[PDB]
């Protein structure tokens, strides 16, 4: 795994082109994350 | 040590998990080629992953983050997609969970828009689709994504396309 940028914890991806996205993180320190709920779906194909 | 329980749709954290991820499914510019082509989902099961050990690691961290950035753990509520969804909820976030090739460097990534971890559901720009009929974009089969509590401490900034 990389480090994380000096000073900080974390990457924060903002969107810049697509300003319908929404942001997208990383971390590098697995201890950082808690896996709360797990989510089991389909996909539904659109009528 | 992992348990995994059942949360019932009437359950008022069943439905605001839901509500998550419905909402923030969005279109994507591979015009679902990685994730499929869906507007929504059928959510099949929700379950809450308990495991102590786990728990006391991530408090732990969060603990260490929080009094380097003012008492501010700024922890977040994030989708993570990955074919290694079973390890995860069993031995945690590791290393080997890494996107050794994503745009901001190795590191574990989780997103704000569901439909964007679903891209990685089957792996990276969606592998080959679906074990049982090679399709990115199956209806029938069953996929799981994690809604994970994530500690971003002081997060480096990055604008991008
Ligand atoms: O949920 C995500 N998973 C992954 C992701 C990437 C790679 C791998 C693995 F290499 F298969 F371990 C597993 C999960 N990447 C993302 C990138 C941006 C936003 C969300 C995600
Ligand atoms: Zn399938």
């Amino acid at each position: 795994m990389a480090h994380s940028p000096p000073g900080h914890h974390s990457v924060t991806g903002r969107p810049s082109v697509n300003g319908l996205a929404l942001a997208e993180y990383v971390i590098y320190r697995g201890e950082q994350a808690y896996p709360e709920y797990l989510i089991t779906y389909q996909i539904m194909r659109p009528e | 040590g992992t348990i995994l329980i059942d949360l019932s749709p009437d359950d008022k954290e069943f439905q605001s998990v839901e509500e998550e991820m419905q909402s923030t499914v969005r279109e994507h510019r591979d015009g679902g080629h990685a994730g499929g082509i869906f507007n929504r989902y059928n959510i099949l099961k929700i379950q809450k992953v308990c495991n102590k050990k786990l728990w006391e690691r991530y408090t732990h961290r969060r603990k260490e983050v929080s009094e380097e950035n003012h008492n501010h753990a700024n922890e977040r509520m994030l989708f993570h997609g990955s074919p290694f969804v079973n390890a995860i909820i069993h031995k945690g976030f590791d290393e080997r969970h890494a996107y050794i090739g994503g745009m901001f460097g190795a590191g574990i990534y989780f997103a704000e828009n569901s439909s964007k971890s679903n891209q990685y559901v089957y792996g990276i720009g969606g592998g080959t689709g679906c074990p049982v009929h090679k399709d990115r974009s199956c209806y029938i089969c069953h996929r799981q994504l994690l809604f994970c509590r994530v500690t971003l401490g002081k997060s480096f900034l990055q604008f991008s396309a």
